[PDB]
């Protein structure tokens, strides 16, 4: 029975053939750091992606860092039932979140990123997971608390009873109001990250704009910062 | 007009639960008491497959029992000789974020979804002899979380956007539509005779639908968590769903009600799949917590388990003629056992 | 007193019941055994055990009975299998500050890519071969001892009595050379490589504890970690690899004690890397954990 | 709105499944026994083969 002999040639042949393709992905596939993007439709997210490329329910995305690939996966276009897919992103490097940080007076968008934020942080998931904190649309918010018609003290209470952080690091010439709502703002998300205290994963908030062109350099350095932290942790150094 | 519409609602509940309750005289455990025990089901790992870069989310069995198709999450969906252990292709994905995986019952299609929202089908030996998308079946507002088979031509698909579709291959178009699920359908399972199909859902109620008149014959509510898995009774006249609820449920179609539970003081995660031995039996369960427990269908005690996945347990499934079961897990290895 | 019997014996047992406990862990944990860094770990803990089952027991029976019987032939295989031995774990210690060095502060991004298993490969034939042109090359052509020979004769025998015990005497150039290469090379890139470390840690914590206090609702442990690790090399490898660099240099006349002392000081080191780099890994906790549970 | 279509919906689908014949439970479970003990024969899971008649030797 040759014909068992050269079927079995046959697929040892094939096997090789597939195993030395599986092979080559797999370099490539431990070279890129996947990334999951979050934020509200009308956040500056579809900006960010359009930048950095320069109805599916995933927009991939390709970009390079320091000969360094970066796969980013927009979950645009799925229903808000986050609870099931969201399961399929627990290996992904960091969670890209944006949030209009200019949104807190519309409705409550500012609230309901709070509450995303809060709910994805606290993922049975997703607790190794950090994320990257986009505070989006500085410049509306520059704009809206500049003609000073705008009503935070009351949209968040805690406000009046807020101050700016002595660690502050305003850019030149940042008005003190400026400064005093973003860093409000990021203390908002940091509250929220800052509860868990277990060291397994970590929030990275950054004032960017939706046209930011350093945003690709801001993730650059936090999944560096990420896997520093990892590696730092395995050995007992953080 | 509206208010009398939801009283209506409530006493149909009532008069279902009143005849669902009248129905039941005495339970599975009681009838089977009798019966001699099942026992200690030895099974240890027979066959390790290698080669999935990435978590495998999906598998299914083909009907000559020895071609294995599954899928990972890295964008490889790879056939497996489970005789050999040979992959016999590793086709490469659009997507990468795939969610489910199928082979047709004539072994000629293999079809294939997930985030994407697109259901693609993949002809495996076209006269030149290389797999290709055949055709992408659009038009679903959900990620896809399962798919089956009807024929060469007709495919069942459940997704994220709470209703399952019947798709004619061919045309590329929801030949029938199923919208009487309010949550994420989850699962899907197809009947012996493909005359019906039941699907879960996170709303955690499993609903019986005909697959040519296009509705739900029945809706059953004994689970309290979101239903991950479903699969029928070999005969089937009843079937078995696997939920976060940490407990499997059977239901018969005739009886309209959950017949007995599977559950555990030692079990509290989640359940990923189910399915059932060529008997019926045994019902066969993976586990959130890195091991499957093998169920007696008639008694619901551990006849055994299996434990050589260092990761979730996301998939698994029994061959048509009943030789093995293979297993897949988030460790981006199958463990067949016999 | 033969007090000294139990005490060996001891620090023998648990550097290899370590030793053991680390290579049965990694084994066992084939989650372990995926990550390439593992490896070096696991290759300390073979060296570790060797030193315990082939140069531990050689210098206790020595010590105990105060007599060599084995003949000059096995002095001299003997010492250049504790030459060897200890060299490559000084060589694999320094190799795996080096590796976590590189991925923490060269290349975290693509460090699962660079740790090719030809790298792995190439680190340690240079940790386990190195050792041999310092250890057997120079030992079996006894080109330490020229230049000493008459010297050697004296410290050969302590002639008032029948005694006779394997001796190891270095002249200035054996000695310096290979103290430099097998110690204070390794120290210095050790050195550097824990300190680059601790910088990228404190960094690190300090930019954590900013978050968390404008979190608050109302960075140390890297420099104990380093500390603990480098003060344990240090006490164990220092003394004795400094006593060899000044022993030549004084007449040798440094006592046979204090000799003794640092040798079994260089010793203790295998015992306690099982200790120190496992214990103080995540990932050698959890698999020593789970281990126990049985 | 679209409340008292999908009301008017789900009073239908309601009723059209209560009208459904349920037969005995302990009938159920005796048909599943049944078709056990008339497969369990041929079940390789419940009742090992043979080494020589298993593929996977
Ligand atoms: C559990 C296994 C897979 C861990 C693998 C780690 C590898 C790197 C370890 C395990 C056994 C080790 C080998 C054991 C024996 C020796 C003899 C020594 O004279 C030279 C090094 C050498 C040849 C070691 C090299 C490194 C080695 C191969
Ligand atoms: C990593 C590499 C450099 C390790 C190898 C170092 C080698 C080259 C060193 C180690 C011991 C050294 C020898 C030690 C003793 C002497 C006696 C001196 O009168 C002439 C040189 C000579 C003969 C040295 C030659 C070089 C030597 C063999
Ligand atoms: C073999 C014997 C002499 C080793 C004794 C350990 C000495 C050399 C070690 C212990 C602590 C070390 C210091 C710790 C950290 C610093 C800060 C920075 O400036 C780098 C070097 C420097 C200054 C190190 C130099 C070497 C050092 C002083
Ligand atoms: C990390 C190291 C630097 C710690 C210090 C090591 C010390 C303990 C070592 C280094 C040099 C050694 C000295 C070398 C020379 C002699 C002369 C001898 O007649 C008595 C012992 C004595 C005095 C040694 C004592 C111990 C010693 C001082
Ligand atoms: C004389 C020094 C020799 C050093 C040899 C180094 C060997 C490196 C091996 C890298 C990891 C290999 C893992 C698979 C081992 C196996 O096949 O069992
Ligand atoms: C061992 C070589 C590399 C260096 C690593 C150890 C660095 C030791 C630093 C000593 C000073 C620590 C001061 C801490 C003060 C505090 O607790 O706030
Ligand atoms: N017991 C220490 C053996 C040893 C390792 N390296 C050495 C270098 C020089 C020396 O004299 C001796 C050694």
């Amino acid at each position: 029975t040759e014909d068992q002999r050269n079927e079995e040639k046959a697929q040892r042949e094939a096997n090789k053939k597939i195993e030395k393709q599986l092979q080559k992905d797999k370099q490539v596939y431990r070279a890129t750091h996947r990334l999951l993007l979050l934020g509200a439709g009308e956040s500056g997210k579809n900006t960010i992606v359009k930048q950095m490329r320069i109805t599916s329910g995933i927009f991939e995305t390709k970009f390079q860092v320091d000969k360094v690939n970066f796969h980013m996966f927009d979950v645009g276009a799925q229903r808000d039932e986050r609870r099931k897919w969201i399961q399929c992103f627990n290996d992904v490097t960091a969670i890209i979140f944006v949030v209009a940080s200019s949104s807190y007076n519309m409705t409550n968008r500012l609230q309901a990123a709070l509450k995303l934020f809060d709910s994805i942080w606290n993922n049975k998931w997703l607790r190794d997971t950090s994320v990257i904190l986009f505070l989006n649309k500085q410049d509306l918010l520059a704009e809206k608390v500049l003609a000073g018609k705008s009503k935070i003290e009351d949209y968040f209470p805690e406000f009046a009873r807020y101050t700016t952080p002595e660690d502050a690091t305003p850019e030149p010439g940042e008005d003190p109001r400026v400064t005093r709502a973003k860093y409000f703002i990021r203390d908002e998300f940091l509250r929220i990250s800052t509860a868990s205290g277990d060291g397994r994963h970590y929030c990275y908030p950054h004032f960017t704009c939706a046209v930011d062109t350093e945003n690709i350099r801001r993730v650059f350095n936090d999944c560096r910062d990420i896997i520093q932290r990892m590696h730092l942790r395995q050995y007992e150094l953080l | 007009e509206l208010d009398q519409l939801r009283q209506e609602a409530e006493q149909l509940k009532n008069q279902i639960r009143d005849a669902r309750k009248a129905c039941a005289d005495a339970t599975l455990s009681q009838i089977t008491n009798n019966i001699d025990p099942v026992g200690r089901i030895q099974m240890r790992t027979r066959r390790t497959l290698r080669g999935h870069l990435a978590k495998i989310y999906a598998m299914h069995w083909g009907t000559d029992s020895r071609l294995l198709v599954s899928a990972s999450q890295d964008g490889k969906l790879i056939i497996w000789d489970s005789y050999t252990t040979n992959k016999v292709h590793a086709i490469p994905l659009r997507s990468s974020w795939v969610m489910t995986c199928a082979y047709a019952p004539s072994g000629n299609y293999v079809a294939c979804g997930g985030l994407d929202n697109i259901c693609s089908i993949y002809n495996l030996k076209t006269r030149e002899g290389n797999v290709r998308v055949s055709r992408e079946l659009a038009g679903h507002t959900g990620y896809l979380s399962c798919c089956r088979f009807l024929d060469d031509n007709q495919i069942v698909t459940s997704s994220g956007d709470t209703t399952c579709a019947l798709w004619d291959i061919e045309t590329g178009q929801q030949t029938t539509t199923f919208t009487g699920h309010t949550g994420d359908v989850m699962s899907l399972s197809l009947a012996p005779d493909t005359r019906l199909f039941v699907s879960g859902a996170c709303d955690a109620s499993a609903k019986l639908w005909d697959v040519r008149e296009g509705m739900c014959r029945q809706t059953f509510t004994g689970h309290e968590s979101d239903i991950n898995a479903i699969c029928f009774f070999p005969n089937g006249n009843a079937f078995a769903t696997g939920s976060d609820d940490a407990t499997c449920r059977l239901f018969d179609l005739r009886a309209d009600q959950e017949l007995m539970t599977y559950s555990h003081d030692n079990i509290i995660c989640g359940i990923t799949s189910v399915s059932f031995s060529k008997s019926g039996r045994l019902l066969l369960a993976g586990y959130d917590d890195f091991n499957c427990n093998v169920w007696d269908a008639l008694k619901a005690d551990r006849a055994g388990v299996l434990a050589g996945h260092d990761n979730r347990v996301s998939c698994l499934g029994v061959t048509d003629d009943g030789m093995a079961v293979a297993t897949g897990s988030w460790d981006s290895f199958l463990k067949i056992w016999n | 007193k033969v007090v000294l019997l139990t005490f060996l014996s001891t620090v023998i047992l648990m550097a290899i019941l370590g030793n053991l406990l680390v290579m049965v862990a990694v084994c066992w944990d084939r989650q372990l055994r995926k990550i390439k860094t593992n490896y070096f770990i696991v290759s300390l803990a073979f060296a570790d055990l060797l030193v315990s089952v082939l140069v531990m027991p050689f210098g206790a029976i020595e010590l105990v009975q105060d007599i060599w019987i084995y003949g000059e032939v096995f002095c001299l295989v003997r010492t250049s299998l504790d030459v060897l031995l200890t060299t490559a774990s000084i060589f694999h210690l320094c190799c795996i500050s080096l590796d976590r060095y590189y991925a923490i502060c060269c290349q975290p991004l693509v460090y699962r890519n660079k740790m090719t298993p030809l790298r792995i490969a190439l680190m340690l034939g240079g940790c386990w071969v190195i050792p041999t042109f310092i250890s057997f090359l120079p030992i079996m052509q006894g080109w330490n001892n020229i230049g000493i020979i008459d010297l050697i004769e004296k410290r050969k025998f302590n002639q008032n009595s029948n005694s006779t015990y394997c001796v190891f005497m270095v002249n200035k150039p054996y000695a310096i050379t290979c103290s430099v290469v097998a110690f204070y090379i390794p120290f210095l890139l050790m050195v550097l490589a824990y300190y680059r470390i601790y910088v990228t840690a404190k960094e690190h914590a300090h930019q954590i504890q900013m978050l968390q206090r404008a979190g608050a609702s109302s960075e140390t442990k890297a420099a104990k970690t380093l500390c603990i690790i480098m003060g344990c090399f240090c006490l164990c490898w220092a003394p004795f690899f400094v006593t060899n660099i000044v022993d030549p240099f004084i007449d040798y006349t440094v006592p046979g004690q204090v000799w003794t002392a640092f040798l079994w000081l260089g010793y203790i080191n295998s015992g306690l890397n099982p200790f120190l780099y496992a214990f103080l890994n995540k990932s050698f906790r959890r698999a020593f954990l789970i281990i126990l549970c049985c | 709105t679209a409340s008292i279509a999908q009301a008017r919906k789900l009073v239908e689908q309601l009723k059209m499944e209560a009208n459904i014949d349920r037969i005995k439970v302990s009938k159920a479970a005796a048909d599943l026994m049944a078709y056990c003990e008339a497969h369990a024969k041929e079940d390789p899971l419940l009742t090992p083969v043979p080494a020589s008649e298993n593929p996977f030797r």
